[PDB]
């Protein structure tokens, strides 16, 4: 892959909003799977 | 100059015979615009699929694995959307098509030919001469099965027989 | 003048669901007030098929618009004195853009 | 210059064929962002665990511990069964195990920083298996082939044992066809959830 | 003998409808051109002699024991506790279900083991110079230039031709339902 | 310049390009020529499972209209593509012959559609009856 378009996926607007959205789909997933943890089980 | 397969058409500019099957047919012009190493990995890949597709539609009307029930190739298609096995044949696809990708990087970046991906098993193209007639002939049988798949798929629509059946019947 | 019009439809998540009321004619979603059903009535749609259709000349448009600004900016930019033509300009866009548009529309 | 495993793509730098295990195959070009020590003490360690654990599968399948917390032929039970106490302490001992033989250069930032360091070389050798310099280079290669093999065939055996629910061999012995009614891959949003 | 220039040798091909590829060297025994998807490119050659010699053995003393099965010929109680039968493919799964069939399994893993995988990696790294196929088993004579000139031909040859023969015979006798004499 | 008896009374030459009204005028000529010879020949004889106008939607219907038309189209596309390059950038007897034969034929088709209104027959048939 060109090295200019890899930079420019480097800049921090992408990065930001591919990681908090990579953040937001672990959460929905685990929410998914595991709903209602009001509490941690123990 | 003028276009060799079109005698009125001028040539197109960017087709000089530096892909082997130019005839320097293009008027709508999509080589004035697009990269035409892309354009050759696609039309040697749709080539390719269409040329295993219409091996396997009569293929498939000839013969038909034990394990699975005997029917005809859409409905062969519509079967294994929901018994599983199209999605092995898309997954497996998937994961090559990744390796494809870097290949077309490869290409892109100047040092791989479009169609190339080093598949010589049995050794085929003895001498340079003998591979430049073979991949003319891949080009020609490429587009040819393009046009012959396109023929079998939508006269099973318009008339429910197979294409064996059909030259059998009529 | 019963069903009421609902063309968004939420996934089930955190208890979001409930989103999904009851508009009518069998259907749980989102009561949409845009308007669009009654376009498409007084376009003669009457099909969900059509629908896919225009929705696939939607995307085809779309492809062309975004081919036409790069080629026009990196291929083919016009000069300045191209631009500067409000008299052919507005020959164009009241006779070809509204007049044809109005007729083809009237058709 | 092209790469011996993938014959269209070029060979990959950081990969030079020293290395055992060494075929030249890296086509997403992961050497060269990520160190080449780091990727091989990474392989050397998931293969080593999948050995073990490939061998675990196996070996309580058919040879238990004894006890009814330990009777568990089938592996992902084996998990739910076995003492929750004495399972937390593998998983301390392991992580005892990291930091020491690691010698507190654990982080990717620190690891290696010795450089007499070498990936995968953790220094252990109980009974100097190793001390033939002559075997060296044959034990290198068998080592980074079993780890590729068993991580391949741990892989196998977990997700049929989540398809068919039997212990390997007895899947190979009881052997049944999956229907492809049960076990549907994907289908979260095709049917727009529930 | 070798017969260079004759039969086998360097520069002979059995079939002219394909040339004598140039990979091909002429330098191993039972060697006449014959290589049309031009394997020897790229396979170690001493592998695959190995395998042609091992595979051809198989091949020959497997067609001794399909004959012999096949004329109803046995050893004594053999025919008593395995089946009356002359079909070979049942006779395999009747001695399998007795363990001959597992036994004969043992040794032969046994063998490969212990000296067929050390006889392959020297052989192949380059320790010993151990000729493919060879392991010094000539306990009855039959040596010297007869057998690394005319004996080694013989040996590839019998036993390429046992190879299509026992394939011929195992087929026909599947469709037939019988097998042959 | 074949053809030249010079008759432009209107001199439409002067305001569109002289290049692209002899390719539509050539044009014209040999579709009026197909045209014409086809009108008498279809009253002549018949292709098996088959008037002047009313044809047009008695052919339609069944889909070799439909037909003719995308294979007109297809050729037409690279057609523009022609016209647009050329329009970008003992024989002449034979295109000054083709040039008249297709005036020719554009006024006697012309003549056959509106005898066609006038009596409901094709050209020859009127003729004969
Ligand atoms: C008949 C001729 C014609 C037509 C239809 C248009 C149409 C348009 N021009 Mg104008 N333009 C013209 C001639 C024409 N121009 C000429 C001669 C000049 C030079 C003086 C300009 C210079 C000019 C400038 C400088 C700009 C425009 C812009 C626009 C767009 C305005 C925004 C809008 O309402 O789009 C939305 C409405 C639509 C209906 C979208 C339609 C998209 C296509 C292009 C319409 C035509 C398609 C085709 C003719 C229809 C085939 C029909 C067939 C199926 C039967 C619109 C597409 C502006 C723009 O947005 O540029 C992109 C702009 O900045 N024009
Ligand atoms: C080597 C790796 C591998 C593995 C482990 C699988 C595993 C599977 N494949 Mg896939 N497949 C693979 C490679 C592989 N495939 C490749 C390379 C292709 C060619 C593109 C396919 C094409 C394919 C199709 C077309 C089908 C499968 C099916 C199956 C299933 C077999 C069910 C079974 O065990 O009973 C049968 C056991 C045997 C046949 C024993 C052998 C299972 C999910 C089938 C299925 O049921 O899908 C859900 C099916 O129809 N696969
Ligand atoms: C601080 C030291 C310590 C102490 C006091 C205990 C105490 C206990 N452990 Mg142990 N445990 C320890 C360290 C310790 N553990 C470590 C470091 C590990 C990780 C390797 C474990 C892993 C472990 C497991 C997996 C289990 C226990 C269990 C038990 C309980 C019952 C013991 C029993 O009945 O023994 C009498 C029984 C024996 C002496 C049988 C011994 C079985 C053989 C020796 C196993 C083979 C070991 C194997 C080769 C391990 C190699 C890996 C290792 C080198 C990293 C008891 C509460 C069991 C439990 O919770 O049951 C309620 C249980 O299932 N422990
Ligand atoms: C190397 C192959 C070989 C050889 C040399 C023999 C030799 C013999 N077997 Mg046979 N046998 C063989 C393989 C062989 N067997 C195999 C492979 C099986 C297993 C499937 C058997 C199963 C078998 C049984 C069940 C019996 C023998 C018996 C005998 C002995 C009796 C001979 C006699 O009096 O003639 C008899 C001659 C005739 C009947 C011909 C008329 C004889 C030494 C018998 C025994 O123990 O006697 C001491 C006996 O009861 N054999
Ligand atoms: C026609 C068959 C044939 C021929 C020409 C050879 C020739 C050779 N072998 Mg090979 N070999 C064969 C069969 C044969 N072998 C089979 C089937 C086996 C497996 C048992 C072996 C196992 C073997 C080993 C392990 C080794 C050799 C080696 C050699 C070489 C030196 C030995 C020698 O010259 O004595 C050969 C003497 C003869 C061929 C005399 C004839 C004896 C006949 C073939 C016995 C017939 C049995 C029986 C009657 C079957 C017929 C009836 C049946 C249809 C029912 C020589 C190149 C050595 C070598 O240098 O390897 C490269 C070596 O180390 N051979
Ligand atoms: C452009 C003029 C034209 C048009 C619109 C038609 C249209 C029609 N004709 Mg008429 N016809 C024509 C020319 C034309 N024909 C000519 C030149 C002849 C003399 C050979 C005939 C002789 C004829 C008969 C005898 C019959 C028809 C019939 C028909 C109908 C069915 C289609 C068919 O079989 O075509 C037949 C047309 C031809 C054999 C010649 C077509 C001329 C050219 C080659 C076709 C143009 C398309 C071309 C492939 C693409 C453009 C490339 C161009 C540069 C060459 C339809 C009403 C049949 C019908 O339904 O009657 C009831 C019928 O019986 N036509
Ligand atoms: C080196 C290790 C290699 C790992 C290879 C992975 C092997 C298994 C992969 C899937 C196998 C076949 C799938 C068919 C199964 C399939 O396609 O089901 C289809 C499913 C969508 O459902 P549909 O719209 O198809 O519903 C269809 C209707 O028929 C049924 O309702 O596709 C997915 O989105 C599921 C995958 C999650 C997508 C996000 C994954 C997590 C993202 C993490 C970051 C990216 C990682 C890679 C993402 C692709
Ligand atoms: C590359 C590579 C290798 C390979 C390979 C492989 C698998 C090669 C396979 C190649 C194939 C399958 C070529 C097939 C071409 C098909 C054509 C030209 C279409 C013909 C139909 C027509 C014209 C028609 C029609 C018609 C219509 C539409 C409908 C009908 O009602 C009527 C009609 C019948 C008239 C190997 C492994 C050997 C090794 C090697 O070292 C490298
Ligand atoms: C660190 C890391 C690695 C790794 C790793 C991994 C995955 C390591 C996993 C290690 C494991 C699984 C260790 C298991 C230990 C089991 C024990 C001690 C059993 C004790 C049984 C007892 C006490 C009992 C009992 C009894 C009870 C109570 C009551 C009776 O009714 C029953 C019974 C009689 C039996 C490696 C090396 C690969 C690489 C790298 O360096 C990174
Ligand atoms: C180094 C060192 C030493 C040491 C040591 C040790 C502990 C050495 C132990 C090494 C081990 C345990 C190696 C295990 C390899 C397992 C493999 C290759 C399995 C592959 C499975 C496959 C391919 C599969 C599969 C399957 C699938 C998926 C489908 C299934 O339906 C069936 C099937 C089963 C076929 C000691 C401590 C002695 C000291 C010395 O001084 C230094
Ligand atoms: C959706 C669906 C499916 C599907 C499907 C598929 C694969 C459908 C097939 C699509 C294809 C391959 C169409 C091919 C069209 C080619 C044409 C029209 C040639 C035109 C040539 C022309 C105009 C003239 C050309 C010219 C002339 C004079 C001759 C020379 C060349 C040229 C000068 C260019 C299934 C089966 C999976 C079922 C599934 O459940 C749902």
């Amino acid at each position: 892959m060109d090295s200019n378009f890899l930079k420019y996926l480097s800049t921090a607007p992408v990065l930001f909003t591919v990681w908090l959205s990579f953040t937001a789909s672990f959460i929905i997933e685990a929410n998914r799977f595991f709903p209602d943890m009001l509490y941690f089980p123990m | 100059d003028f276009s060799a397969a079109v005698p009125f058409l001028k040539r197109p500019s960017n087709l000089d015979g530096a892909y082997i099957g130019d005839v320097g047919f293009d008027p709508l012009g999509f080589s004035d615009v697009f990269d035409l190493r892309v354009l050759r990995e696609a039309e040697l890949k749709h080539g390719r699929f269409a040329m295993l597709a219409v091996l396997g539609f009569i293929v498939q009307e000839l013969y038909t694995f034990p394990f699975f029930p005997k029917m005809a190739p859409v409905d062969a298609h519509d079967y294994f959307v929901k018994q599983g096995g199209g999605s092995q044949i898309i997954f497996w696809i998937s994961f090559v098509e990744l390796f494809g990708v870097v290949a077309l990087f490869e290409t892109l970046q100047g040092k791989r030919e479009p169609g190339d991906f080093a598949f010589d098993p049995l050794g085929l193209a003895k001498d340079e001469a003998t591979l430049e007639r073979y991949r003319l002939a891949e080009v020609k049988h490429a587009r040819l099965a393009m046009i012959a798949i396109g023929g079998f798929i939508h006269q099973y629509w318009v008339t429910k027989q197979t294409v064996l059946e059909q030259l059998g019947n009529f | 003048t019963a069903v009421k019009p609902s063309a968004q439809v939420v996934w089930p998540i955190v208890g979001q669901e409930v989103l999904n009321g009851d508009v009518g004619g069998g259907f749980q979603g989102v009561q949409v007030t845009s308007g669009f059903f009654q376009i498409w009535r007084s376009s003669g749609i009457t099909s969900e098929v059509e629908l896919y259709w225009c929705a696939l000349a939607g995307l085809i448009m779309s492809g062309l618009m975004i081919f036409a600004g790069w080629f026009h900016y990196h291929k083919a930019a016009p000069k300045l004195e191209w631009f500067q033509n409000a008299e052919s300009m507005l020959n164009h866009h009241l006779s070809g853009l509204l007049g044809l548009g109005c007729l083809s529309w009237a058709g | 210059a092209k790469s011996k495993a993938v014959p269209f793509l070029s060979q990959p730098e950081a990969l030079d064929g020293s290395m055992a295990g060494d075929v030249g195959f890296d086509p997403f070009g992961i050497s060269s962002v990520i160190d080449i020590k780091w990727l091989r003490e990474s392989e050397l360690k998931h293969g080593r665990i999948c050995m073990l654990a490939a061998t675990g599968c196996l070996v309580q399948e058919v040879v238990h511990l004894p006890g009814p917390a330990f009777s568990q032929k089938m592996a992902l039970n084996a998990w739910a069964a076995a003492p929750r106490g004495g399972m937390i302490s593998i998983l301390v001992a392991i992580g005892l195990i990291e930091m020491i033989s690691n010698r507190f250069a654990l982080t990717a930032t620190d690891m290696f920083a010795n450089p007499n360091r070498v990936p995968g070389d953790l220094g252990f050798d109980p009974l100097s298996l190793g001390a033939n310099p002559a075997n060296r280079a044959r034990f290198e290669l068998s080592e980074v082939i079993h780890g590729r093999a068993a991580m391949m065939g741990f892989s196998g055996m977990v997700h049929q044992m989540i398809v068919s629910k039997q212990a390997p061999i007895e899947q190979l012995m009881h052997f049944k066809a999956v229907d492809s009614s049960l076990m549907k891959l994907g289908g979260a949003a095709g049917n727009l959830g529930y | 003998l070798w017969n260079e220039g004759k039969i086998q040798g360097k520069g002979v091909s059995v079939i002219p409808l394909f040339p004598r590829p140039a990979s091909l060297d002429g330098t191993f025994p039972g060697d006449q051109g014959f290589d049309p998807f031009g394997f020897s490119s790229w396979v170690n050659m001493k592998f695959v002699a190995e395998a042609e010699i091992k595979h051809c053995r198989l091949a020959m003393l497997a067609f001794a024991g399909i004959m012999v099965e096949s004329a109803g010929i046995s050893f004594p109680g053999a025919t008593s506790v395995l089946g009356s039968s002359k079909n070979i493919f049942e006779i395999h799964d009747k001695a399998v279900a007795s363990g001959a069939m597992g036994q004969i399994l043992l040794w032969v893993s046994f063998f490969e083991v212990v000296a067929g995988v050390p006889a392959m990696n020297e052989m192949l790294n380059g320790e010993s110079s151990r000729i493919p196929g060879y392991y010094a088993f000539d306990p009855l004579g039959q040596g010297k230039g007869d057998k690394m000139g005319r004996m080694q031909l013989s040996e590839i040859q019998n036993g390429r031709l046992a190879m299509l023969a026992v394939s011929g015979i195992v087929h026909h006798t599947l469709i037939t339902g019988k097998g042959p004499l | 310049v074949p053809g030249d008896a010079g008759f432009d009374p209107l001199t439409i030459s002067a305001w569109l390009d002289s290049r692209w009204l002899r390719e539509a005028e050539i044009k014209h000529c040999r579709v009026a020529m197909l045209a014409a010879a086809g009108c008498i020949a279809q009253d002549i004889f018949q292709f098996p499972g088959a008037k002047m106008t009313a044809l047009h939607d008695a052919a339609v219907k069944a889909g070799s209209m439909g037909q003719m038309l995308f294979w007109i189209g297809f050729v037409e596309a690279i057609s523009t593509a022609a016209t647009i390059q050329m329009l970008q950038g003992g024989r002449a007897r034979m295109e000054l012959s083709e040039i008249k034969n297709g005036r020719l034929a554009m006024i006697g088709f012309s003549g056959m559609v509106h005898h066609y209104f006038i009596t409901g027959k094709g050209p020859i048939e009127l003729l004969t009856s």
